[PDB]
């Protein structure tokens, strides 16, 4: 079935990425959120040059990446709305440096976005930095991050997939595996934010 | 300046935004930023160059430090009214627009920054193509 977690502020998945470094033109970052909160960190992976921040700021969805030897910054939210409704919600990014030419999209919901532009120059996307997942240590220095709130909701099916590999980052911290680690306690479930 | 040709699509059941960009450097010290875009059902989109500096955010509002400035400007829109049939007012917008950027060369790490206002959602977002430069 589904795998989900409950984070209630002080938790958060740490996946370890110094062993197997990930390196690929391409990747793609889906997880569904439900949540009550207005600010919150959903997941940053890339402590370097490169790097994806996903989170809630002010009821909206915020991405702020690297991409290669640029910056992509989105907000998103609903017109008479907000993201921290209660409800599921579903988010894909994709970013994409096949010819060079750079590709970034955004899903969520309802609302799609795809941007573009011809770059000759041409980097790798990943990092060999920690994945975190519904927070990160207090101390730590996210680039690219606009919130420092951990997460407190539900984080359903998060998956980190290029042209190498498909991590399953909810699943593996459900299960286990030894690059998943845990801060703190989270119920693999989605509990009555209410 | 390490980029060219830019393009974004934005699109909801309630609007679809088209943008591309282009750059000319006119070799005197100035290039020259195009936007075209187009856009088909209800809503507001904009374009624009920006400093880094630009802070992402929503609002509802439409120099000397930044270096590029509109000079020309062109704008058609037709607007088609009808009674909605699901409640006997339902509007149908086309948008063309046309905006030449004229940017002094002493300086090139410039933005794009586009806002995406429909009926059901709202998006901004700010592109720095060449910013790790």
């Amino acid at each position: 079935d589904a795998s989900i977690a409950t984070f209630k502020g002080s938790e958060y998945f740490c996946y370890d990425l110094s062993q197997n470094p990930i390196q690929s033109s391409s990747d793609e970052i889906t997880l569904s959120f439900k949540t009550l909160q207005r600010n919150g960190l959903m997941l940053h992976t890339g402590k370097s040059a490169d790097y994806v921040n996903l989170a809630l700021k002010n009821g909206a969805v915020s991405l702020v990446i690297n991409l290669g030897s640029g910056a992509f910054e989105a907000l998103v939210e609903p017109v008479n709305g907000k993201f921290n409704d209660n409800a599921w919600h579903d988010v894909k990014v994709t970013r994409n440096l096949r010819q060079g030419h750079a590709m970034v999209t955004i899903s969520v919901d309802g609302i799609l976005t795809t941007t573009g532009y011809t770059q000759e120059d041409y980097t790798m996307l990943g990092s060999d930095d920690f994945f975190y997942v519904g927070g990160s240590p207090s101390t730590a220095d996210l680039p690219g991050s606009p919130v420092s709130n951990n997460f407190m909701g539900c984080l359903k099916e998060v998956v980190y997939k290029n042209n190498d590999v498909r991590l399953e980052l909810s699943r593996l911290a459900k299960q286990g595996d030894p690059k998943m680690k845990i801060h703190g306690v989270v119920a693999f479930k989605c509990a009555a934010l209410e | 300046f390490g980029w060219g040709d830019f393009h974004s699509n934005i699109k909801t059941v309630k609007l679809n935004l088209l943008i591309t960009g282009k750059i000319v450097d006119h070799g005197d010290g100035t290039f020259s930023v195009y936007f075209r875009h187009d856009s088909t059902g209800q809503g507001d989109v904009s374009v624009s160059l920006v400093p880094p500096t630009k802070i992402v955010e929503f609002d509802l509002a439409q120099s000397k430090s930044f270096n590029c400035r509109i000079e020309y400007e062109k704008v058609d829109k037709a607007t088609k009214n009808t009674l909605c049939n699901y409640d006997p007012t339902c509007y149908q917008e086309q948008t063309q627009s046309h905006v030449s950027w004229l940017c002094s060369k002493p300086f090139k790490v410039i933005c794009i920054y586009i806002s995406f206002y429909s009926t059901d959602y709202k998006l901004v977002q700010k592109v720095c193509p060449d910013y790790n430069y």
